[PDB]
Formats: structure tokens, C-alpha cells, sequence
């Protein structure tokens, strides 16, 4: 048995380095689009330096209802992982059940 | 047992009919002959037997034969030496036992009754031609599903139930659901169990067996599997159970 | 033994005294005697003792009763061989004991002295008529955490502690802290290393494992319960670990 277990988690270490590898392949493919973005919003940020009057999706102008959206990674035993993330939810939505901002 | 070989071996050399001998413990005939050997003069062998345990256990097993007179049919239950599954006086009754039946321990502790195991107990007429080739087939089919969880045993109870994938998990599921339903309430064991006994026939677990290991059923929960004598006892179970949940 | 018990018995019989007899090494007196009766041209036995290996010592432990004139609490170092528990020479001891304390290797080589093993030390003494209700509850408490601890040490075999969840780390974490508070400088191990000794009274660590228990203590890291006396002084050792850093 031990030694099964030793031979299957062998193997979940060498998929879960190809997993890891995938994803950052991912990102890699994403790159491009993400570089593209990043300078063209420099290009409209300096055609314009911030001479506006729209985009409701820049409205900080309180802090009445937080949004704090969890991601996190969905599997078995999930490494130490899950517990931290959610542990540092519970901190946060406990601050700001403090200030009575009423996350969702 | 060489009292109750001579009743069975007259009533087939003369009476010229087929006898069921039932000899219970077949090792307290290699254990008293241990401690009369030991006292003997015959010097001691492996673990603590005699030293002719072979010949001796042949000597009652050989005279167990269908000898175109009749046919002794008969069921030792050989006691294995705290499930010692090597120890001699097992060791030496597998050549003899044609169909043997290797009980355990470890599928009873788990309540699962008869505790005989799916994969040790092993019989020489599951060939197909013999025992019929539907009946070969899902005998094979439990046989392969059970050696997957047993295989599986490992991952399951370390890493969680989770961490292997979604068909063997419906793998996991169905020998789950397997070595339930392959429980039975005996007439004789309903003093231990509480509930009635429910004899069922082969071609009725057969049809049992083919709905649940063929995906149709996976729905039921594992209880319902549980101590019940056919597969429209365990459909009537799930029901009585789903309405014991709300209720 | 024979003839320090006597020494003993003469003083617990005839001057009527509480006199002490520290045996030291049974299985000495034992494996002797399975050196004489192999020579002795009597019959081998189990795995090499004498035949006798349940009368003669008998004859050792029966000896020491406590009369109703005086009594007698002799402390028997007896060996285990091979440290395992199973061998006749040491389980014909563990019947004739009442408060076997198993000092099983294990905490040692990690470093824990004393090393007597939580789980398997055991008495008889263990009651609620003798001890008291509240001694014996954070006896049944100490015991339960410890032995939870040794059970899930499977799951703290081949995985890691994070697996755990929340009910089984808190319970590790005090498992860990108790096993660390059961180490104590003794007052004669100034020798070899540590401190001098402290004496711990009952009613004393009663209150430090009322602590722990109680969980009014998970600010304190693990190496500051480690060769402790009482628990205001681990709680000292605590602060004073975090003032060195």
C-alpha cells in the first residue's frame, strides 16, 4: 500500500508540474493580448489625460458595499491552500463587517 | 471425521446415494492430531503441526469422492489458524477443496454478512462452458470490480475519496454497491440480524447483478444494497429509506 | 532481589516502617534466572526463559504485599528487551504491577525526558474514589487528546499536517503542547543537561493541564512548554523566549 501511495503521488507530482506548466503556457498565450491592452490604454490616457465624463466603472467615490470575490482552487487535500485563502476572506469580511460595509 | 467418512462412504459404496457430509472445523483434525504427535515420538514439523499433516488431511479428504455409485458432496469448514491464510493445515486443504470459499475477517468487521470474500473464494467450476456464459461473465465482471476497490483501497483511504477520477469514482460506487448487495439474511441468522431471512436463487442475483453493474441503478443509496435478499427487495428498500429520510 | 527483599521485608514486619525497596532491573534477575535453567538442565521455554519464569519471579513480586503493619512501595525498573512489549519476561511483570509506567523510546530519541509513553503508562490508581473526580477527568482529558493524536499520526504519516482540518490541527496543536509539557529537568539529571530540577506537585500540574485543556493557552509556542515545571513558569519560559527572539 505504501508503496502504491508512493508511486501514485509520484505521479500526481509529475501532472501537477505539467498542470502548473499548462497554465503558465496560458498565461504566456495570454501575454500578447494583455500587453496590446496595457499600452493602448496608455495611448487613450495620453490622447486624453484623463478628460472625461463617463465610465461608471470608476466610481470610488465611497466604500458603502464591498464586493470581495473569492477565487479558489477546487480539488481533494488542495495542498495548505484553500484554508489559507478562505482564512484570509473570513479576516477581511470580519474588517469589514467592522466598518458595516455589508459585503456580498 | 474418519466416524462421519465411514457413514458417508457406506451410504455410498451400498446405499448407492448421493450424501452431503457437513464436517465442521476439519483443522481440529490436523490440531488433535498435532497434540497426539507432539507426544507421539514423530518430531515436530513447521509452526506446531505433525509432521504427516499432508497425508493425514489427505487420508479424510481423499475419501471424498464421486465414485460412480453416488457422489459425496461435501462442506468442510476448515477453521484457519487465526486467518494464518499460509499456515499448514489451510495450506494443505487448498489442494484438496475444490471450491473453496476463503471467508473474512475484514469484510465482516465492516458488518457485511456472509463475511466470504468477493476475490479469495474461488471455485474450479466458474469455468464458462461449465457454470453457463452470462453467469461466467458477470461472475467475472464483480470479480474485476472488487479487485479495483481493493486496489483502490489505498488511494481512498489516503488521499480521499475525491482525488481519483469520475469514471473509477463510479467504479468505487458500483463495488460499493456490489459487495452490499452480495449480503444476505440467512433463515439461521436472524437472531443475530433481527430481520427475516430471504433465500434467493442464482438466476435472480445474476439479474440482480447485471442491473447494478451495469450503470442503470447507481442511484439507490449504498444502504439500500444493504442485507437484502434481491434487487426488487433493494429497489422496494430505497423507497421505505427515502421516505424514512423526510419522515 | 531475594535477599534485598528480605532485607525490605524484615523492616515491614518487624519494626513496622514504610521502608522503600527500588529494585532495580527485574529482567536482570529474570534473565539470570534463564542463564541458571539453561544450565540448569531444565527444559527450555519460551523464546529463552526458564520454564519457571512465572513462579520464580512470582516469588520476587508476591513477596512484596503490604501488610497491615506496615507497607512497602517498591519502584521495579524492570527491561523490556529488544524494546518490545510482548516478551514474557516483561508481561509477566505488567500482571504482577499495578502502576506500570511503559518509558517507551520513542519520546527520547525525540528528545521528551522523562520518555514515559502517555498511552501505554497506566495504574490502577486511575479511579474516581482515589484520585478525585477532578484529578481523574484531566487524567480521562489528557489521555483522549494524546491518544486522538497517536491515532491520526497515520494521517501525519504520509501526507502533511495541513490536511487536517480545523478540529484535528487545534487538537494536534494541544496534543503537541501536552507531550511537550510532559518533559521535566529532573532534580538529578543536573548532570547530563538542563536545569536543576523543579518539583511538580499534583495539585500543582493539575492546574497547568486545566490550562492547557481549557485552550486559554494557544498564544505560547512549542518549544517554550519543553522542559518546564509549573505553568506560570512556562508561561515565563514563553515570555522570555520572545524577549531572546
Amino acid at each position: 500500500s505504501v508503496k502504491n501511495t508512493q508511486k501514485i503521488t509520484e505521479a500526481m507530482k509529475l501532472v501537477a508540474a505539467a498542470k502548473v506548466r499548462r497554465a503558465q503556457e496560458a498565461v504566456v498565450n495570454g501575454r500578447p493580448f494583455s500587453e496590446t491592452l496595457v499600452e493602448v490604454l496608455y495611448n487613450m490616457n495620453e490622447q486624453l489625460q484623463t478628460e472625461d465624463v463617463d465610465v461608471p466603472l470608476t466610481k470610488i467615490r465611497t466604500v458603502k458595499k464591498v464586493a470581495l470575490m473569492v477565487v479558489t482552487g477546487d480539488r481533494g487535500l488542495c495542498g495548505g491552500f484553500n484554508n489559507m485563502l478562505l482564512k484570509k476572506a473570513e479576516s477581511r469580511i470580519a474588517e469589514l463587517k467592522k466598518l458595516g460595509v455589508d459585503y456580498t | 471425521g474418519l466416524t462421519a467418512l465411514t457413514m458417508a462412504e457406506y451410504f455410498r459404496d451400498v446405499n448407492e446415494q448421493d450424501v452431503l457430509l457437513f464436517i465442521d472445523n476439519i483443522f481440529r483434525f490436523v490440531q488433535a492430531g498435532s497434540e497426539v504427535s507432539a507426544l507421539l515420538g514423530r518430531m515436530p514439523s513447521a509452526v506446531g503441526y505433525q509432521p504427516t499433516l499432508s497425508t493425514e488431511m489427505g487420508s479424510l479428504q481423499e475419501r471424498i469422492t464421486s465414485t460412480k455409485e453416488g457422489s459425496i458432496t461435501s462442506i468442510q469448514a476448515v477453521y484457519v489458524p487465526a486467518d494464518d491464510l499460509t499456515d499448514p493445515a489451510p495450506a494443505t486443504t487448498f489442494a484438496h477443496l475444490d471450491a473453496t470459499t476463503v471467508l473474512s475477517r475484514g469484510l465482516a468487521a465492516k458488518g457485511i454478512y456472509p463475511a466470504v470474500d468477493p476475490l479469495d473464494s474461488t471455485s474450479t467450476m466458474l469455468q464458462p462452458r461449465i457454470v453457463g456464459e452470462e453467469h461466467y461473465e458477470i461472475a467475472q465482471r464483480v470479480k474485476e470490480t472488487l479487485q479495483r476497490y481493493k486496489e483502490l483501497q489505498d488511494i481512498i483511504a489516503i488521499l480521499g475519496l475525491d482525488e481519483l477520477s469520475e469514471e473509477d469514482r463510479l467504479t468505487v460506487a458500483r463495488a460499493r454497491k456490489i459487495e452490499r448487495f452480495l449480503s444476505q439474511p440467512f433463515f439461521v441468522a436472524e437472531v443475530f440480524t433481527g430481520s427475516p431471512g430471504k433465500y434467493v436463487g442464482l438466476a435472480e442475483t445474476i439479474r440482480g447483478f447485471q442491473l447494478i453493474l451495469s450503470g442503470e441503478l447507481d442511484s439507490l443509496p449504498e444502504q439500500a444494497f444493504y442485507l437484502v435478499g434481491n434487487i426488487d427487495e433493494a429497489t422496494a428498500k430505497a423507497m421505505n429509506l427515502e421516505m424514512e429520510s423526510k419522515l
